[PDB]
RNA sequence: CUGGUCUGUAACUGACGCUGAUGUGCGAAAGCGUGGGGAUCAAACAGGAUUAGAUACCCUGGUAGUCCACGCCGUAAACGAUGAGUGCUAAGUGUUAGGGGGUGCCCCUUAGUGCUGCAGCUAACGCAUUAAGCACUCCGCCUGGGGAGUACGACCGCAAGGUUGAA
RNA sequence: CUGACGGAGCAACGCCGCGUGAGUGAUGAAGGUCUAUCGUAAAACUCUGUUAUUAGGGAGAACAUAUGUCACAUCUUGACGUACCUAAUCAGAAAGCCACGGCUAACUACGUGCCAGCAGCCGCGGUAAUACGUAGGUGGCAAGCGUUAUCCGGAAUUAUUGGGCGUAAAGCGCGCGUAGGCGGUUUUUUAAGUCUGAUGUGAAAGCCCACGGCUCAACCGUGGAGGGUCAUUGGAAACUGGAAAACUUG
RNA sequence: ACUUAUAGAUGGAUCCGCGCUGCAUUAGCUAGUUGGUAAGGUAACGGCUUACCAAGGCAACGAUGCAUAGCCGACCUGAGAGG
């Protein structure tokens, strides 16, 4: 339980393998950031925040689209305690030529892969969710 | 594939050994120990002629050469071609490595090469077992 | 018309209660120069019209390259077993790089402009699959945003 | 061009100020990239004071005025 | 005589830390330690017998051992050829002393096993609400074959012996 | 004084500056693998100076108390000091190519009856070597033929980018288990660091570039790319970081 | 055209730093290991010989031994890390 989000990350794609949703998951202050900034793009049925203390409970409720097909086709974290890879906000890579998105913490608040390119802010840029 | 113990403990490469280890070498007498050289060019001075019979894959007949290199060791050769140099005691230009189908021999002869010229029954080769001044 | 280039010409026999029976294993590439190619299981003992024997039954299985303008919009190194290929966008005059009969599913698609290499395998029974999966993971310029849930111009 | 605030901790000591301070830093190797932390030992000195059993301090790079020892600084954290 | 294991929630404390090369190490008959050492079978085989071909798997009997409370071990298909943190997309199911709701009547994992096997990956295969698949892990090995553990060898050590190491 | 630096037999060692044949030619013969092939082979006519008979050959460049009063200078700088050598210019040949099928790119065969023997991984002669002995050449070539062996992208057979676990060539005797790689939730006291940066902007011949002198190639140059936290330490506490606790059901 | 109070400078450098490779068939650690304390002196602090005393300084992290022993504009070269 040392990474409070770790498996939970790909549990999106390892829960919606056949587009399925029966998986309730635990919280963070970034499990108040992991599932809250891609609803910016209509990606979740509901994660509004975690409503408990002690980093509790949360319905994952992963929105699925109109072609029936994996909203999250595949997904990896490349940022875990035990894998610390820190880069700048300039050559943040091209996430499938920009087809994917990133949602991550920065060195000046909280941003996305829509901010690093136009704000020069960020630290351990995390993943490629698609 | 985990990187902690990777600077604690490293890995290897493959495992291969190069070609003709008792070749590319010139044996000392003053300081008695060999030279790791990989020289382009070299000589061959003769001790016998040599021939063994049992040949399966070809199943015709042809001999080879037993030429000793420097200062007391077994060094063995072969004459790949249709030319028989019924000779010995020569001073030549070495060819390094083995041609197909003879184990353990890695030492050969260039065409001409200061000892003889070659099997003079060739005129079309113009570039095989002795062939100089050939009309092209 | 399909440029009906012979893919691969292979021999097996079946050992029997007598003299074993040879055959010739083959197919044909069926190339619109738009991105798809299918195959016909012309299981027989004839070499030249196995090309035709695949032009017969090919159209059961052809799948689309969701073409971008002489290119592909996103980058791929997939494989459905072993044979893999790497694909990217590129400037529309680039020079063409390819391996086997995937000179008939890269040079016969709505791209032609890549840096495409076959990562690892490059055989008459892996180049196809390699490129087949490469093309099965694609998408047009207006549809990620819906299984996503926005408009696409909401990524940059 | 001034002189740094090198710091550290202490391990042991011998007769009449064979003093020392520990040295360490954040950095990595060029090959296989892990955040493994690392150290090397130094040579400061006092009358007898900066010494074992708790001397979290600072050190210097100056004229040693010393045998093969090198430092004159002690800028502390605390004691035990 | 003897612990834990814990099956139900957890009374106390308010992180009560994970692979674990320091150490210790310890682990199959035999090989090993007491003299007992025969209930006397089994090695050798005494011995017959053989199709053209037997000291033999065959055959009564036959000296370690076969009946062991004390020194230390370790090679085996430790063929278990499965290394251990985080959950997991149908759960039923065989059910386990013992049980969350309970009362020879229906049960769910806070649980446990073996699974037919959805679902999805791996590589042809198998795992599967009780996962080699996807995500954070360490001692690490592996990266075409021999020969090669033969020059030689360094250190443990009552013993099998190990445990090293270019060509 | 050079023996510091210079004047060079030049090794076809580097590769180039280009020169050794032309306007060519009706298919053109006396035909060399095959038995139409390289035959638009040939001849005998013409075209270039550029190799060769000579010639004058002066390419660079500024040297110097007394000359009159460190800016500095004349009555003071041709061994190679002959180059650019147009130069009329005859015809002053550019050795010879490999395997000789198909891949490494190649064309067919008499010799050859397993006697010699072909063969860059693949691979060939026992009575049609579309391999060999040899013979007129098409794929590359003309200062070039087969070989000599070194790391490069290729070798993705290092895995910093680009490493298997049951199975190639691979998983713990495990109760045990120091160092430490990793090492709960939330706020965190940190104000270091990353966000990145004001600054220092200290030169480069040339840099991520290009170009100008040069019969173009051997031999030189503007440097806008700041010289790579270098001469100042930072503001974002979202945290590996001087580190106060609380949560508890794990 | 002499000798001096004085200079800009020359190789350097008194020296600081990262420049500064491999051999685990080499950990119970060298007596100076820890560093203070000398008459001394090199354009140069000072275990640098000596000056005075206590080592566990080490400590299973490479103490130390230890084998080629120049580096750095060059060259073939990668897409790039550079190698």
């Amino acid at each position: 339980m040392t990474d409070p989000i770790a498996d939970m990350l790909t549990r999106v794609r390892n829960a919606n393998m056949v587009r399925h949703e029966k998986l309730e998951l635990p919280a963070s202050n970034i499990k108040k950031e992991i599932a809250e900034i891609l609803k910016s793009e209509g990606f979740i049925k509901n994660v509004e925040y975690v409503e408990d203390d002690k980093q509790g409970v949360l319905r994952l409720f992963l929105k699925y689209g109109q072609n029936d097909e994996r909203v999250i086709t595949g997904l990896k974290r490349i940022s875990k305690p035990g894998l610390r890879v820190y880069a700048k906000a300039s050559e943040m890579p091209k996430v499938l030529n920009g087809l994917g998105i990133a949602l991550v913490s920065t060195s000046e608040g909280v941003i996305t892969d829509k901010e690093a390119r136009k704000r020069n802010v960020g630290g351990e840029i995390i993943a490629y969710v698609w | 594939p985990t990187i902690n113990q990777l600077v604690r403990k490293p890995r290897q490469s493959k495992i291969k050994k190069s070609d003709s280890p008792a070749l590319n070498k010139g044996f000392n007498s003053k300081k008695k120990k060999f030279t790791d050289l990989n020289s382009p060019q070299k000589r061959g001075v003769c001790t016998r002629v040599g021939t063994m019979t049992p040949k399966k894959p070809n199943s015709a007949l042809r001999k080879y050469a037993r030429v000793r290199l420097s200062n007391n060791i077994e060094i063995n050769a072969y004459i790949p071609g249709i030319g028989h140099n019924l000779q010995e005691h020569s001073v030549v230009l070495v060819r390094g490595g083995r041609v197909k189908d003879l184990p353990g021999v890695r030492y050969h002869i260039v065409r001409g090469a200061l000892d003889t010229s070659g099997v003079d029954g060739r005129r079309q080769g113009r570039s095989l077992y002795g062939t100089k001044k050939p009309k092209n | 018309e399909f440029e009906e280039r012979v893919v691969t010409i292979n021999r097996v026999a079946k050992v029997v209660k007598g003299g074993r029976r040879f055959r010739f294993t083959a197919l044909v590439v069926v190339g619109d120069k738009n991105g798809r190619v299918g195959f016909g299981t012309g299981k027989a003992q004839e070499v030249p019209e196995a090309i035709k024997k695949a032009v017969e039954a090919a159209k059961k299985d052809l799948v689309v390259v969701p073409r971008v303008e002489g290119t592909t919009p996103h980058t791929i190194t997939g494989r459905y077993g072993s044979g893999s290929v790497f694909m990217k966008p590129a400037a529309p005059g680039t020079g063409v790089i390819a391996g086997g009969p995937v000179r008939a599913v890269l040079e016969l698609a709505g791209i032609t402009d890549i840096l495409s290499k076959s990562l690892g395998s490059n055989t008459p029974i892996n180049m196809v699959r390699a490129t087949i999966d490469g093309l099965q993971n694609l998408k047009n310029a207006e549809d990620v945003a819906k299984l996503r849930g926005k408009t696409v111009e909401e990524l940059y | 061009n001034d002189r740094k605030v090198y710091v550290g901790k202490v391990v042991s000591d011998k007769m009449d100020k064979t003093i020392t301070v520990l040295v360490e830093t954040y950095k990595t190797h060029k090959l296989y990239g892990k955040r493994v932390k690392y150290s090397k030992k130094y040579k400061t000195h006092d009358e007898n004071n900066s010494a074992k059993l708790g001397d979290i301090v600072k050190i210097q790079e100056t004229r040693p005025l010393s045998a093969t020892k090198r430092f004159r600084l002690v800028e502390i954290v605390e004691e035990s």
